[PDB]
């Protein structure tokens, strides 16, 4: 079975054609943080932490071509399938871990093994770097879940409460005319404040999503990074 | 976290100091290091080689992640029912009065 | 001669039409693969002992050296013995792209070599088996085409209570 | 610099003559090789012959250490002459640029012709 | 002619080759009723038979695909593991 | 200068896109059957009787 | 971002700017439609189709 | 030797297209290339004016495919299941009575959760037909 | 149900469909036609790249003998949980 | 000067930004593709049937039987097979047209 189907993104492409011919400077990022690793200075790392900025900075405008524009009506998340986010993630955190495995440095896994040899090795260490090792890759269906369920539940909220304002808009708006009108006009301004609250509240969520499901990625690179100090 | 520098030749313990499960397997039980498990995860954190103990472990789990979980599932033998089919060991065999094509030669 | 562009046909017919294998068919693919198994580890072996004969000096002096894990006395013992054995004689140890080629190269011919005469010891088998499967080897090797539905075409042997549909 | 066909038609006409030079190259620069590695093992210090292990500090990998994985052989002009280290400086960097292709070559086999 | 019972509470208590069998078998007499038909109607066979032609050929490829276990020494060690008294005991205890 | 023409040439594209995509091109497997396709198999067997 | 731009002071300043002379006319499509909603679907001769309990989507999903 | 890796390998003269091509940056250059139009991440602009442009084209181009494309395929099962369950019979109506048919297909889209039930549920000792009717 | 239908996409143009077992065989005749040629000698790294991993998996299907009943992968109605053919 | 981004053409730049600078990523992907491919490219017949149509399956019409008949009368009629054949009906040729004489 092969389905042939186009991303809902076509006229965005358009756009960035357009506005995007000539240069322009950009100074506001959603997760800055991939850019400046390191805060004490002196310190420097011979691994590649830089490698990420370029696939942060497209997944970001990705992920809010689609999940942002999702806000207009009628709009489609082409993209919004458990499984194809399990693969995007799949791909972006086994890539780096796979990048620090390929490194042959048996030694980096040393913080594995939690505690002191205080602690017995084989009843408490022993299990708790068992626990630490499900742990990763718990974190990265904890990321991929947590994206789904977002965008999900959001726009299962919207699309109730805008079927709910559109019935009583159009069924009930007669009774302006009525004696109960009082009635009306309260429910109608607590929809209207909820229409708004609710939008503001998707803006909100969708970029602190972004933010989260970036500082997933860029959690899982600081774990293994070692930093030398200049002298 | 830190970085982290081997021991010196010096620093490590002697082995006659480690423990096992139940205690010491010093002289006359010696052989018995190779088969206490605890015994060799006590010297290797003396040794401060805890990757022995840590890398096994987590590659197990991204082998199980991205590679044998699938197979096991897509491709695993679920179990075997209360009534078998066993193979009565009839198919195949070319009948009676058929002439095979010759072999290359 | 390439075996395995004529064998990879006759093992896809093999598993679509399975249901006509005999117990000699699977014995000869369970020998196919420990034979495999066997070349995997023969190959090991061999890039093994390349890697240690190729280690530098200092290299195998910490690696055979103190402090000794168990410390039981035959792991000194053979330790001794070894780096002994290595450090004893002038060895070639090349670093980098060279010492890649002299480990690999010669492994990877090994395996190489092993896996395609056992494949055509494989074909060879097929063709000397008594059954549709080596029926339908030997008509892919004279006429160069598998021919599907062979076992209903001959009537291959069936179990008694499946054979109403040969009624004809 | 791009591709041309007016060198392209001098390095198919310089083809074979370009390969025995190669090759007679390839017995000269084994003999100077062969003078300056035997030197090396038995004049070279401890450290330089036995390949001493030098790895860094953060994630223990192994690299050559300027200190003690070179050395500079201050009595090379006895048995190999400038001229000589110059010739074989030059046919490394020849052979290594033939080895890659030698090696593209054996590993595609006739696809590598284009 | 006579059609086998095939359905899930038949299928339930039969072997899988059983099964594969009286399924191709069902599918050979559909197709060979249609032809029937298809010559006492007079009209081409093709243009009425190529559904249950189909049915006949999927039915033999799920058909030749099976090869029921050898009965050897593994295959018996993991069934008698598995088959144990008492999982014999609670598998004829529980009613479902 | 090249970016400019790339672009524009880009832009007529997508804008040619956009227009059939969602004005002219029609969605698969109406349930009326008046308008899209409703898929097809592809890359049948053809001059093998053998295969049969 | 939200940065700058025209910013119209009241109703009567959206016709001096192109952008948001659009604007208000997506405005008055939006908003007007819902009146011809209000009029259309609750009119006295709209009759609700005979043969609704033939068929639902209900069943269908069911 | 075929082909040029380099971006600089040119395919046409300078000057080919240059005033069609002057007038499309013009368009793209009076709105984006101003200072108070910085983006978050290429995404968001800062000016006001591209939202009130955008926000209801992207709504009217995506409402008219919906209502076009995608709802009326609904809209036509419910036709036909509802009046004989083939096309022909459907088409055996006239336009004022598929009018009719389509629109109480949209009221029961309004109501959807919070409509009266009796638009799908038939009361008992309701004389209208029931699922049986064309069976 | 009408809610979560609107999470679907929205530009779906053809579906084609093609079986296993056709495009199986014809990637297998791409890759004899390009794998036969004399000036690929059969130990080359990118014919054994080609042939072995194939004949590895193939040579695992056919040694398995599992105990339990494995459906066939293109079934008319795999739906059914409790119908396995 | 010279950079990769402005100086090769775009099919050198993304074979350059995949193999130089970000190749395990790729090798991940592909290998993802190829499992997508391998084991989540079909859909049964009844599959189709629940959730393969926007608004539900038309029995009415059955376009699911239409194609099949498409697909097997086009690999009959070009592979020359002969459905009467006793493997396809059970039965030979006679006992068929005795079956046609019957009915
Ligand atoms: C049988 C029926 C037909 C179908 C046959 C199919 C055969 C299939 C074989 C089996 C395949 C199995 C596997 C399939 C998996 C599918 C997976 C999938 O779809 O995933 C979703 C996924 C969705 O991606 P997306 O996010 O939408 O982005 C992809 C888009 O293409 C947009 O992404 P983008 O914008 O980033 O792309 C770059 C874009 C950058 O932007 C542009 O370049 C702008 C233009 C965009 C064009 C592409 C968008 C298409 C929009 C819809 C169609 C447009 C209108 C078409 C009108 C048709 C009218 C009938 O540049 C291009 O597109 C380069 C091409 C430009 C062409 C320009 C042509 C100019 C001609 C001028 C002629 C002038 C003549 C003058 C003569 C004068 C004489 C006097 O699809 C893909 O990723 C691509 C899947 C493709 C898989 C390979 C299929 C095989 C190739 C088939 C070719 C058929 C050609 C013959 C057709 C003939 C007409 C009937
Ligand atoms: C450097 C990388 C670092 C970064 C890592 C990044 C990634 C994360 C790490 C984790 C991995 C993530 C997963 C990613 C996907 C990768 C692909 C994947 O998973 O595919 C699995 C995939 C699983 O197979 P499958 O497709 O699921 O099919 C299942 C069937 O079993 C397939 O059947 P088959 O026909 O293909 O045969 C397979 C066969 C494979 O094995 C063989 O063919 C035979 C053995 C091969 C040996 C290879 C050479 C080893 C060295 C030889 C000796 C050297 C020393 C010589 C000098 C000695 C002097 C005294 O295995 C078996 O069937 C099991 C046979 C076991 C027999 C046991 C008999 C009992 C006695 C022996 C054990 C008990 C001893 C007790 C002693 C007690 C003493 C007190 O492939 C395989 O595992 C088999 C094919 C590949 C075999 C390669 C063999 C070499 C392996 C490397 C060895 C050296 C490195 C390790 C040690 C390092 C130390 C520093
Ligand atoms: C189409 C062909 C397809 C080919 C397929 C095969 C794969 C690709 C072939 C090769 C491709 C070309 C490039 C390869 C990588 C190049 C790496 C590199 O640049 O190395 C430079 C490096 C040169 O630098 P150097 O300064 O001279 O020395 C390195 C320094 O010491 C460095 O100093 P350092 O400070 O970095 O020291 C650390 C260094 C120390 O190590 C070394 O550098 C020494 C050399 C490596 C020794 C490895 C052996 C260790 C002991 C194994 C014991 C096994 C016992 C098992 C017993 C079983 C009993 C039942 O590294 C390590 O510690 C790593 C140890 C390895 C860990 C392995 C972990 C695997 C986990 C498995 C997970 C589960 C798997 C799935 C499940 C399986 C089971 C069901 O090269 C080497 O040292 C040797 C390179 C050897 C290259 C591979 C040769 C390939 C031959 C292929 C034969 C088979 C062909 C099959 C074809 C099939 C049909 C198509
Ligand atoms: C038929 C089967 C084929 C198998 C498939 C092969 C597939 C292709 C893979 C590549 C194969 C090699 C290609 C030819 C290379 C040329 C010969 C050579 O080594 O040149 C020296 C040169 C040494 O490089 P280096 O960096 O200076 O070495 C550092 C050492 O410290 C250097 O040591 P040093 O500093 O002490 O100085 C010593 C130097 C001093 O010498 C000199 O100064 C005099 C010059 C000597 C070298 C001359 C080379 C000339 C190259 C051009 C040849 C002419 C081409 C003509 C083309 C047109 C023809 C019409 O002499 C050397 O260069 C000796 C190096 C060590 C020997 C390496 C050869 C081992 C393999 C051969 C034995 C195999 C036996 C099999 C037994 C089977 C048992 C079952 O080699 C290279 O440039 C390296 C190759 C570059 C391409 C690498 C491609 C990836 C390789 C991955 C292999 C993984 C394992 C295999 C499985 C792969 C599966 C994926
Ligand atoms: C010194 C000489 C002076 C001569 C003076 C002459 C002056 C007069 C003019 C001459 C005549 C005009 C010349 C052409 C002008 C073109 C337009 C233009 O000016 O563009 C700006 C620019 C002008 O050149 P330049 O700026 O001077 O230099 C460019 C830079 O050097 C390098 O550029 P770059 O690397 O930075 O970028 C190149 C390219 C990146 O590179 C590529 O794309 C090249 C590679 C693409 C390969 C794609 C196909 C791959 C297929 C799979 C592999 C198949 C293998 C098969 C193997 C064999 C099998 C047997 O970039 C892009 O893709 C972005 C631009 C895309 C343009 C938009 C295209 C769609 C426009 C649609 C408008 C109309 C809409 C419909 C209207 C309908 C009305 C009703 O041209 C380009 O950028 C070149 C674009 C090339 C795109 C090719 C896409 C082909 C797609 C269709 C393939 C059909 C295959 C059919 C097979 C059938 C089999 C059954
Ligand atoms: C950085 C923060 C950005 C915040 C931006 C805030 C924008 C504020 C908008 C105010 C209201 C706008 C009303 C528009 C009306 C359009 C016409 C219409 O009928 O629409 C009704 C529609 C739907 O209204 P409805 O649901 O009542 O429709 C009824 C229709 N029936 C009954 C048939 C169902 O209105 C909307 O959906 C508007 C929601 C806007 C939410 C904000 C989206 C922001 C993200 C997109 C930004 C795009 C910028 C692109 C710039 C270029 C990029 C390169
Ligand atoms: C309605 C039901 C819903 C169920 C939902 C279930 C969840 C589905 C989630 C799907 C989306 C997320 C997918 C994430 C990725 C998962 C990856 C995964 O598990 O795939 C494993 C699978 C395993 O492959 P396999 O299934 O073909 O395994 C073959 C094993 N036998 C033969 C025994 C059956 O990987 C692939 O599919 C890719 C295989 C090809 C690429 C790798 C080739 C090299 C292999 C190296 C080792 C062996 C050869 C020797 C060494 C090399 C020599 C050259």
């Amino acid at each position: 079975m092969f389905l042939f189907f186009f991303c809902d993104l076509f006229w965005l492409r358009l756009l960035l054609c357009m506005y995007y011919c000539v240069w322009s400077r950009l100074c506001f990022i959603v997760y800055f943080n991939c850019l400046m690793l390191i805060f004490d200075f002196l310190l420097f790392c011979l691994f590649d932490l830089y490698l990420f900025v370029g696939l942060c900075l497209f997944l970001l405008l990705w992920f809010m071509l689609f999940n942002l524009y999702s806000l207009i009506l009628y709009y489609c998340i082409t993209y919004l399938n458990l499984y194809l986010l399990f693969c995007i993630v799949f791909l972006l955190y086994i890539a780096f871990l796979f990048l620090f495995c390929f490194l042959c440095d048996f030694f980096l896994f040393n913080n594995l093994l939690v505690g002191d040899s205080f602690m017995d090795v084989f009843f408490i260490r022993f299990l708790l770097c068992f626990l630490e090792c499900f742990s990763l890759l718990c974190r990265c269906l904890s990321t991929f879940l947590r994206l789904f369920c977002n965008l999900l539940s959001s726009h299962f909220l919207l699309l109730m409460f805008f079927d709910f304002f559109y019935f009583i808009f159009v069924f009930f708006f007669y009774g302006v005319f009525c004696y109960w009108f009082i009635l009306f006009i309260f429910v109608f301004c607590f929809c209207l404040l909820f229409y708004v609250f609710l939008y503001l509240l998707d803006l909100f969520a969708a970029i602190l999503q972004l933010f989260i499901f970036c500082n997933m990625i860029l959690q899982l690179i600081m774990d293994f990074l070692l930093f030398l100090l200049f002298v | 976290g830190e970085l982290f520098v081997r021991p010196k030749l010096e620093e490590i313990p002697p082995a006659d100091q480690c423990r096992g499960f139940f205690g010491p397997l010093n002289d006359s039980l010696k052989f018995l290091r190779l088969l206490d498990i605890k015994w060799m995860m006590n010297r290797a954190v003396a040794m401060r080689r805890e990757y022995l103990i840590a890398t096994p472990t987590l590659f197990t789990f991204i082998w199980m992640f991205t590679w044998k979980g699938a197979v096991i599932y897509f491709w695993g033998d679920r179990a075997p029912p209360r009534r078998m089919d066993w193979n009565t060991e009839e198919t195949g065999r070319l009948p009676l009065g058929f002439k095979p094509t010759p072999a290359p030669l | 001669t390439k075996y395995e562009l004529k064998m990879q046909y006759f093992d896809e017919w093999m598993i679509r039409w399975r249901k006509f294998q005999t117990e000699s068919d699977w014995e000869i693919e369970k020998g196919r693969q420990w034979w495999r198994r066997f070349n995997m580890a023969v190959s090991g072996a061999l890039f093994c002992g390349l890697v240690l004969y190729t280690s530098g000096t200092a290299t195998l002096k910490r690696q055979y050296g103190l402090p000794h894990f168990f410390d039981i006395g035959v792991d000194g013992q053979a330790k001794e013995t070894m780096l002994k054995t290595l450090t004893s004689r002038w060895r070639y140890t090349p670093q980098g792209y060279g010492r890649v080629l002299i480990t690999g190269v010669p492994t990877y011919i090994l395996f190489v070599t092993l896996e395609h005469y056992r494949e055509r010891r494989r074909m060879q088998q097929y063709l000397q088996q008594n059954t549709v499967f080596g029926e339908q080897m030997r008509r892919l090797l004279s006429t160069g085409k598998i021919e599907e539905y062979l076992p209903v075409n001959i009537k291959a042997t069936l179990p008694a209570s499946q054979q109403a549909i040969y009624n004809y | 610099m791009q591709g041309s066909w007016s060198v392209l038609k001098k390095n198919c006409s310089n083809f074979f003559p370009g390969l025995l030079a190669f090759a007679q190259q390839t017995q000269e620069a084994y003999g100077i090789w062969l003078r300056i590695y035997n030197r090396q093992q038995k004049y070279g210090p401890t450290d330089f012959v036995e390949q001493s292990e030098t790895f860094s500090p953060d994630y223990h990998k192994r690299f050559h250490s300027q200190d003690k994985n070179m050395w500079v052989d201050k009595e090379l002009c006895t048995e190999v002459s400038q001229k000589e280290v110059a010739r074989l400086m030059t046919y490394k960097l020849d052979m290594w640029r033939m080895a890659h292709c030698a090696g593209a070559l054996l590993a595609t086999g006739g696809y590598a012709i284009p | 002619f006579h059609f086998h019972d095939v359905s899930n509470d038949a299928i339930k208590g039969m072997p899988p080759s059983e099964a594969l069998h009286k399924h191709l078998e069902n599918a050979q007499l559909a197709h060979r009723i249609c032809l029937a038909k298809a010559l006492k109607a007079g009209e081409p066979p093709v243009e009425k038979c190529a559904l249950t032609w189909g049915e006949v050929l999927i039915r033999y490829q799920a058909w030749s695909e099976y090869r029921p276990p050898f009965q050897d020494s593994v295959a018996q060690a993991k069934y008698k593991k598995y088959w144990s008294k008492k999982r014999q005991e609670e598998d004829d205890k529980n009613p479902f | 200068e090249i970016q400019s023409r790339k672009k524009y040439f880009q832009t007529l594209g997508y804008l040619v896109a956009f227009i059939y995509l969602y004005f002219l091109m029609p969605k698969e497997k109406s349930f009326s059957g008046l308008s899209g396709p409703d898929g097809h198999w592809i890359m049948l067997p053809k001059g093998r009787p053998e295969l049969f | 971002m939200l940065l700058g731009g025209f910013v119209p002071r009241r109703f009567s300043q959206f016709n001096r700017d192109p952008c948001w002379m659009f604007f208000i006319f997506s405005v008055g499509f939006w908003l007007g439609e819902y009146p011809a909603m209000m009029i259309k679907y609750n009119a006295r001769d709209l009759v609700y189709d005979p043969h609704r309990y033939v068929w639902s989507h209900h069943d269908d999903h069911h | 030797v075929l082909f040029s890796t380099y971006r600089s390998s040119r395919l046409v003269s300078k000057e080919f297209l240059h005033g069609p091509v002057m007038r499309f940056r013009a368009l793209g250059e009076y709105y984006f290339q101003r200072a108070w139009n910085g983006t978050l991440n290429w995404a968001l602009p800062g000016e006001y004016r591209l939202y009130a442009v955008m926000i209801p084209f992207i709504y009217f181009y995506h409402r008219w495919h919906n209502d076009h494309t995608l709802d009326r395929d609904h809209v036509e099962k419910a036709m036909i299941m509802r009046w004989g369950g083939t096309l022909e019979d459907v088409r055996k109506l006239s336009a004022k009575d598929q009018l009719r048919v389509r629109c109480f297909t949209d009221i029961e889209k309004l109501y959807s959760a919070y409509g009266p039930k009796d638009t799908y549920l038939q009361p008992p000792g309701d004389t209208l037909p029931g699922k049986d009717f064309y069976r | 149900s009408n809610p979560a239908d609107h999470f679907r996409p929205n530009l779906k143009a053809l579906t084609l469909y093609a079986e296993r077992q056709h495009y199986v065989d014809r990637w297998l005749h791409v890759k004899e036609r390009w794998l036969a040629p004399w000036y690929l000698p059969w130990w080359s790294p990118l014919f054994q790249l080609g042939t072995w991993y194939s004949q590895r998996s193939r040579n695992l299907f056919l040694v398995e003998n599992h105990l339990s009943y494995r459906p066939y992968k293109f079934r008319r109605n795999d739906e059914d949980r409790n119908n396995p053919y | 000067v010279y950079t990769r981004w402005k100086c090769d053409r775009l099919p050198v730049f993304q074979l350059k930004l995949f193999t130089q600078e970000y190749p395990m990523h790729a090798a991940v992907g592909i290998f993802t593709i190829i499992f997508l491919w391998k084991h989540m490219s079909h859909c049964s017949e009844e599959t189709e049937r629940k959730y393969g149509w926007w608004a539900g399956y038309p029995y009415w019409r059955d376009p699911i039987a239409r194609r099949n008949e498409t697909k097997y009368k086009q690999m009959i009629i070009n592979n020359d097979v002969d459905i009467t054949h006793p493997k396809w009906t059970g039965c030979s040729v006679e006992q068929l047209e005795e079956l046609s004489r019957v009915v």
